[PDB]
Parts: structure tokens; C-alpha cells; sequence
């Protein structure tokens, strides 16, 4: 975007050079108004491109996930990062209607019309936005559903109905398998816009299995 | 300007009148003593004497008030203390 | 009578902050146009000869 | 084995109703209707209002007092007859209809231009929420039955439930905006306008409130429909007699009292007001328009080929 | 903290006590809330309740006082209003 | 150039506006006193007086500010301190 | 630490006190933030709050002060800005 | 002519730009003073002030630089010294 602004400044200088030659309204009008129309087409191109791949080309956003007392915590809050996401979408569409290039003293309407004219693209950028957040919502639940994070106490259950030869091997092999599984929980998930760090999750779910590991092995020995 | 209530031991109706009365006083008067006077007089009329009002940008107070007749709030940067005593 | 004591302070809080900018790292350096192969230096393996 | 079954059973059993699953609300209104100002103040923000709206998102946070559970409320808004279904259909899904409610704000500036505006917007949203209840192929429709049976038996608290004059299976509260201009209408017009507002309240079973500073009901009732965010119903008396303030408790607004169907609509409708170049062709350029043409086509065609399922 | 009395409806002995009491409060306490509190309490003890004290650099007020129990004075740049009511 | 916020007790809107205002000031002016003056004046207009601004590459400060009205950030190698007090 | 006063709106006695105070501050403290903090606190104690102090070799400022409470001077190569506001 | 870097306390990207900028300056100007002026001004704009540049066929120097902002190199028989300080 800085290069867009820089080029417009050069055009305004060129126009200033034209008018500085002592011309009348008719002559300077021809210059600025004609080029202003060509700038419309150039700017409308920029706007249309965004409407197709706006979400794909927004600034990076990161968020840290962690577990506390059996609840998924966010740092910063989830509602916050998505609000920033939405504001970036808004900021884009708010550019092709505040235009100070050739003919900066003229009527800005020459450009702002493109916002409503190509407004059919709003469905595209917002549908993609919603699908991304839908997909983010799904994986957030998967991190809570795959490995239970409540993990209520288990001592009573194992001491009352466990640690016979056959039943225990079934329970403990399944535990070791869950260990192998959590070792594969990705440290982050990348989508079109957002990056979520899930490394803190991997740590906690690994410890949770290890806690169960010790419970079963330690009380088996005394059976 | 924007009303922000910091403290109140006061019914909801009197609280709203405190803000409304101070709002009108601040719009109508420039001098603090006259702003305060407007607010006080309005309360004496509707909710009986004896009310007291201090309006300003820089003060502290330590006062005794009647139960259910105390509010402290700002309109923008201007603090208003409004209470009954006597 | 049922009365209460209270107080107000307009200057409800006065937050103090300290600010310190970082330092700038500078070095003294030599240069000279006419001279030896090593122009300037800041104020024995010899494996350098072996390739030739 | 049984260790995981118990762990699963408890995390599944609990977790619906720290704070309970939050609701969210959509704001039906017009463009630059003053709605943004009310919303931003309700959320306790100092932000300047934006006139335009393109499926805007905002949120707020409340506490309870024993702790800060981080009670988050999500909000969506759109104003004017712009991309109505293209945007309204996106944040509203049947799976979350239970937690979704509507609020309608009326700009008193131009009641004449407002009535066709709000009607079209209400039709678009009503149609959508009505469909999503089973559009998703929700075989387990028990929730669908509960939603319609609860909503359509909450307004007719005492009045016989003769008919559903307009099946509206979602909560609604109606509020005005910038009533400071209302006093400046002809007395006859203010009365007909008031009847019109009350009429709509009846069809939708939506309470009505004025807009002021001492009128704290505006914030509260929004909180009520917004998952009790700012208190409970706090039912007050109707103001059909005074006609100076506007207020309706949904359920007491019988037509026989507020109007005193089609016939009542016809009366107020007709009485108040019945009369309800990007091409750049004449221009020439060679290098500028050719290169823009080429680039325009190449980028758009690539984005179409991506064959996104969105 | 030089004292200048601007207005009073108070005996000379109470006027002097007000200045000396406020002077001590101003020497000891930095925040107006505490200065006002000091002053008020000393009067309730010696001259019976109910006293009120407002201390500050920028305010106006409109209050009702008991006859012979009112003083308004400065200590340097800080105004002190001290009166009985209730 | 690149804005990096190190400290802030300030709303998100004022944070971004402070950067934007400082960015324009740095583009328009070379002398720190004039950069600061631009930033200060704009804030007094938009967010009410009284703001103060310090701009520089080498300093330490100890200041008192109003809650929710303090930011310290860099534009490249130039530090900007902006806060409200008074 | 030779002192050169560039601008002041301050009594002569406070001007001298400021220079002597800042001079001691630089003898005692190595870091600008701590130099500024020392100086600020000494004025709050003697001359009432709210004082602010900036100490450094490279900065500009634009500030608002209370009449008769501003000084800007150098001690050698180090500039000290000392004023009351709020 | 041929660029030969003898010493550098500078990033690889800035090193190449220094040579390129001097090369263009040497192509455009015959006078060393004017060559230096071009090189200095371009660096102040792209990499922030304050740079200094010396260009010549016969000199010795002893200077102080900021880290990552010093290069000494030849273009043929002409030496160019470029650094930031201040």
C-alpha cells in the first residue's frame, strides 16, 4: 500500500508541474480529469482483486492456546483476534473511497462508486471469513474432544475395579497408545489468515497421560 | 458531557435527576458556584431541603450525608458532589 | 437520625511512570588511503600461505 | 477403558449451561440511523459512529461480581437494503438459532422512507431464520418444535391465542432512534406514526421503548434479549394513553387498544403517506486501458479457477 | 501555606482554630481527602458535630450553614471551606 | 517508519491514532520540538486537553499521567512519549 | 555540570534551587530515568505536586505548564526540562 | 571503477548500496566534494540521518561510528569512507 501512495504523490507532482506553467481551467482540467478516469480503472482493479482474495492477504495474527482448570484459555482472547481480523477486512474496503491523487481537489465520488458497484464481492470475502472461523471453531473443539481436559479423579475407579491380569493389560495398553497419540498433536495450526499456537496444548495433554501412566503402574505393582 | 458515576448511595430516580440537573447546570452556567447553585436548588424543590452541591475540577471533600442521598460523578472532566444533609 | 460519613477525591489516581531510552553502540575505527594491505584495524597459524 | 468413558461422559455432559454458552444478536436497521451510536454506548465504548455497515462485527464483556467470568456477547449489524441476504445469511445458522435473537431500531428522521426500508429488511431476515430451522436437514427436530412452541406462546400471556397473525419464530425488541426529531412532526402524524410502531409490535410480539437518558429501559431490554446481559424483563406499564412517551410491553398490545389486521394497517398506511457510469466509454487511452484489461482478466480468471466451494 | 481569611460568619476563636487546624492538616497530609478529613474530625470533637470540610484548588459550591459556624479561607493556593450543618 | 509500541496504558483507538499522528509529524518535521508540537496539538483537539509529548533519541523521564492516557513507542530509532496530565 | 539556563518562567530562588538539585542528581545518579525521578520528587515535596522532569542529551518537547513554574537548562551536555502541570 | 571493500561494520545489503551509490555519484560528478554530497544525502534519506561521507585520493582519518553503519572501500584509486554518527 505504501507504493500505491508513493505513486499517487508522484502524479500529484506531475500535475503541479502542469498547472505551474500558467494554464487556465480548461487546459488543466483536460489533464487531470482524463488521467483521473484512468486511475479509476487502475484502482478498481486493486479493489476487485481484494474482493476475490482479501482474506488470503491480510496481516498475520497469532494466538496462544493453553489449558487451565479444565478450560481452554486464550492469550489474547479469541473474540479479540477475530475483531482485529474483521477490522483489517474493513480497512481494505475503506481505501478505494478516500483518494487523493490526480485532481485531489475534485470530487471523490469518481472513485467511491466502485465500492457499491463491485459490492457483489462482499459475499465472497465474508463467506470465506465465516468458513475460516467455522473451521477454527471445529479444531478448537477437536483439541478439547480428542483428549479430555477435565480429567476427573480416577483413584477410586482403579482401586475398586482394576488390576487383574487380563483387565489391566487392556487398560494399560490403551493408555500407552494414548501416549503415542498425544505425541503427534501438532504444535500449531495454520489457516488462510490465523495462526494458532497449540504447543502449550501438546505439553499439557502429554502430562495428563503421564499422570494416568503412573497411576496404573504404581497401583498395579501392589495388586 | 459524558456522565460517569463513581459513588452513590441514592435511589435510581434521584441518581438520574442528579445527572440531568448537573447536565443542565453545566450547559447553562460557566462559573462553578453558579453551576452548583443550580443543581442544589433543583433538589431542594423536588426532594426537599437541605441539599448541598460542590462542582469543580480540583477538590477533595469529607462530608456527612443523609442515607440514600449521596452521589459523586463526573460530566467530562468536571466533578459533581451532590448530597443531602439537614 | 440515620446519617453516613463519606469523602471524595477528584484526583482519584496519579500513575507515575519512568522512561529510559536505550544506548547507542559506537566504535573507533582507523582508515587511510595510502598504505599497507590492511588499511585500518580496531584499537599465528599462518594457514594463509598454504594454498599457494 | 472405563476411565476414558467417565472422563468423556463428564466433559460432554457439562459445558453448555466461567460463563455459559454466550448468545449473539443481529441489529436490523437503516443506514446512518443512529443505531451505531446506541450500540457503541450500550457496549460502553467511546467510539465515533460509522454511517455505513457491511456486516460489521463487535463484541463486549461483562462481569458478575463474585468473579469476572468474562461474559462475552457477540454482535452483528447491517443497515439499509444493501446485500441483505448475501450478508444476513452468513452469521445466522439453524444450529445456533437457539442463541440468536433480533433487535429492530427505527430512525425517526423519515418515517415515510423508513417503513418500506424496515419492511424489506424484516422480510429478508424473517424468511431466513424461518427456513434454517430445518433447511439443514435437521432430522432431530425436537429443538425446532421447542423453539416455535416457546416463542409463539410467550407474547399471548393472557390474550386468547386465536391465531398467529404473523408467524415470527425468534425474539424481537423494537426501539426508535433520534426521537429528538419526533416532537417536530404534525400532531396527526405523530399519532399515526405511534400507531404504526405499536402495530408492528403486535405482529412481531416485540416490546417497544423510547430513547432518552433517564429511560434506562432501552439498555436493559436490549440486555434482556441479549441473554439477560443488563437485567431481566422488568415489565412496565404500556403508554398507549399518554402517547407522549412510547412504550409497549409485548402481550398487552391488543389491536383493540393500540389502534382503537389489514383494516387497521390500511388506515395508518394510507393516512400518513401513500406516495411511498463505471463504463467510462466516452474516453480513450491505449497503454493504460490495455494493460489494465489484461491484468484484470488474468487475475479474475485465476481466482475463478481456484474452484472454491465457498 | 500563608493564611488569608476571605469570608466568615464565625467567632474569632473558632476562626483561629480553623486556620491552625487546616494549617496542621495541610502540613501533615498531601491529598485533599485526608486534609479535609483531619479538619472535620477535629471540629466534631471540640465544637460538636456535624461539621463538613471541603479542601481544594478549583471548585465552586452552594451550601447551607448554621449561623456563626462558617469560614472560607486559603492556605497559599488551596481553598478550605469549613462549616456546620446538621 | 516501522512503529513499535513498548508501553501503553491507553485504549486501542488512541494507540493507533498516536502512531498515525506521530507518523505524519515525522514525515512533516525534522526537528523534535516541532514533531512533538504536532502530535500534542492533534491530541488536545481530538481527545481534549491537556497532553504533553516528548520526542527524541536519548532521554530518561519520570512523569505522572492520567489513567488510560499514556503511550511510549518508536518510529524507527525515534522514541515518542505521549500522555495526558492536567 | 556547568549550568546554562535557556528559558524559564520561575522565580529566581526556584531557578537556583532547580540547578543545585539537578546538579546533585547528576552527581548521585547515573541513569537519566533515576536522575529525572529524583528531581521530580524533590519539587513535589517542596513546591507541591504535580511536577514532571525530562533529562537527556537528545530530545524535543512541547508541553503546557502552569505560569511561573517552567525551566529548561543544561548541565554540560545534558538538558533538563522541569515544569509543573496538573 | 572496480569496487574493493577493505573494512566494513555494516550489513551486506547496506554495503552493496554504499558502493552502488558511490559508483553512480562517481559517474555523475568529477569533484570529490560533490560525489560525497550525493552519497551522504542518499543515505540520510534511505537509512535515516545522520551520515557523513569523505571521498578522496589522499587522506588519513580517525573517526567514530555507530555499529552496523561504517564502510571503507575503493572505487579504482578513489577511497570512500561512509558512516553514521549523530
Amino acid at each position: 500500500q505504501q507504493r500505491w501512495k508513493d505513486g499517487l504523490q508522484e502524479l500529484r507532482t506531475g500535475l503541479a508541474t502542469v498547472e505551474a506553467q500558467g494554464f487556465q481551467a480548461s487546459d488543466m482540467h483536460a489533464w487531470k480529469q482524463h488521467w483521473n478516469h484512468q486511475l479509476y480503472k487502475a484502482l478498481e482493479h486493486q479493489y476487485q482483486m481484494g474482493l476475490e482474495a482479501l482474506n488470503e492477504n491480510l496481516p498475520e495474527i497469532n494466538i496462544d492456546l493453553t489449558y487451565k482448570q479444565g478450560r481452554l484459555q486464550f492469550r489474547p482472547p479469541f473474540e479479540e483476534i477475530r475483531a482485529k481480523y474483521y477490522r483489517e477486512m474493513k480497512r481494505f474496503i475503506g481505501i478505494p473511497n478516500q483518494f487523493k491523487g490526480v485532481g485531489e481537489a475534485g470530487d471523490e465520488s469518481i472513485f467511491s462508486i466502485m465500492i457499491d458497484r463491485n459490492a457483489s464481492g462482499f459475499l465472497t470475502i465474508f463467506s470465506k471469513a465465516e468458513d475460516l472461523f467455522r473451521r477454527l471453531s471445529a479444531v478448537l473443539h477437536q483439541h478439547k474432544e480428542w483428549i479430555v481436559i477435565g480429567q476427573v479423579d480416577m483413584e477410586a475407579l482403579v482401586e475398586k475395579h482394576l488390576f487383574t491380569v487380563h483387565d489391566w493389560e487392556k487398560n494399560f495398553k490403551a493408555l500407552k497408545i494414548k501416549g503415542k497419540e498425544v505425541e503427534r498433536l501438532p504444535s500449531a495450526v495454520k489457516v488462510d489468515c490465523l495462526n494458532i499456537n497449540c504447543n502449550p496444548v501438546k505439553t499439557v495433554i502429554d502430562d495428563l497421560i503421564q499422570k494416568l501412566f503412573d497411576l496404573l503402574v504404581l497401583s498395579l505393582k501392589k495388586s | 458531557r459524558k456522565a460517569v458515576i463513581k459513588n452513590a448511595d441514592m435511589s435510581e430516580e434521584m441518581q438520574q435527576d442528579s445527572v440531568e440537573c448537573a447536565t443542565q447546570a453545566l450547559e447553562k452556567y460557566n462559573i462553578e458556584k453558579d453551576i452548583a447553585a443550580h443543581i442544589k436548588k433543583e433538589f431542594d424543590k423536588k426532594y426537599n431541603p437541605t441539599w448541598h452541591c460542590i462542582v469543580g475540577r480540583n477538590f477533595g471533600s469529607y462530608v456527612t450525608h443523609e442515607t440514600k442521598h449521596f452521589i459523586y460523578f463526573y460530566l467530562g472532566q468536571v466533578a459533581i458532589l451532590l448530597f443531602k444533609s439537614g | 437520625k440515620n446519617t453516613k460519613q463519606a469523602y471524595v477525591q477528584c484526583n482519584e489516581d496519579n500513575v507515575e511512570r519512568d522512561i529510559q531510552t536505550e544506548e547507542i553502540e559506537t566504535r573507533e575505527v582507523w582508515t587511510q588511503h595510502p598504505g599497507e594491505s590492511t588499511v585500518v584495524s580496531g584499537g599465528t597459524s599462518d594457514a594463509v600461505v598454504m594454498p599457494k | 477403558e472405563t476411565l476414558w468413558e467417565i472422563a468423556k461422559a463428564e466433559v460432554e455432559k457439562r459445558g453448555i449451561n466461567a460463563e455459559i454458552a454466550e448468545k449473539f444478536v443481529f441489529f436490523i436497521g437503516s443506514k446512518n440511523g443512529g443505531k451505531t451510536t446506541i450500540i457503541l454506548r450500550c457496549l460502553d465504548r467511546d467510539e465515533p459512529p460509522k454511517p455505513t455497515l457491511a456486516l460489521e462485527y463487535t463484541y463486549g464483556r461483562r462481569a458478575k461480581g463474585h468473579n469476572t467470568p468474562k461474559d462475552i456477547a457477540h454482535f452483528w449489524e447491517l443497515g439499509g437494503g444493501t446485500s441483505l441476504l448475501d450478508l444476513i445469511s452468513i452469521p445466522i445458522t439453524g444450529d445456533t438459532l437457539r442463541t440468536f435473537s433480533l433487535v429492530l431500531v427505527l430512525d425517526l428522521s423519515k418515517p415515510n422512507d423508513l417503513w418500506p426500508t424496515m419492511e424489506n429488511l424484516l422480510q429478508a431476515t424473517k424468511s431466513h431464520v424461518d427456513k434454517v430451522i430445518m433447511k439443514l436437514g435437521k432430522t432431530n427436530a425436537k429443538a425446532v418444535s421447542e423453539m416455535r412452541q416457546k416463542i409463539w406462546n410467550n407474547m399471548p400471556k393472557d390474550h386468547p391465542d386465536h391465531e398467529l397473525i404473523d408467524p415470527f419464530p425468534v425474539p424481537l425488541v423494537i426501539i426508535g432512534s433520534k426521537y429528538d426529531v419526533f416532537q417536530d412532526f404534525e400532531s396527526e402524524k405523530r399519532k399515526v406514526i405511534c400507531k404504526t410502531l405499536r402495530f408492528v409490535a403486535h405482529y412481531y410480539g416485540a416490546s417497544l421503548m423510547f430513547t432518552s437518558k433517564s429511560e434506562a429501559l432501552l439498555l436493559k431490554i436490549r440486555g434482556v434479549i441479549n441473554q439477560l446481559a443488563f437485567g431481566i424483563d422488568k415489565s412496565k406499564s404500556i403508554c398507549v394513553d399518554q402517547n407522549k412517551p412510547l412504550f409497549i410491553t409485548a402481550g398487552l398490545d391488543s389491536f383493540g387498544q393500540i389502534g382503537s389486521p389489514m383494516e387497521l394497517w390500511k388506515k395508518v398506511y394510507e393516512k400518513l403517506f401513500p406516495p411511498k457510469d463505471p463504463a467510462r466509454d466516452p474516453q480513450y487511452a491505449e497503454n493504460e486501458v490495455d494493460e489494465m484489461r489484461i491484468q484484470k482478466d488474468l487475475e479474475l480468471e485465476q481466482y475463478k479457477r481456484s474452484s472454491s466451494k465457498s
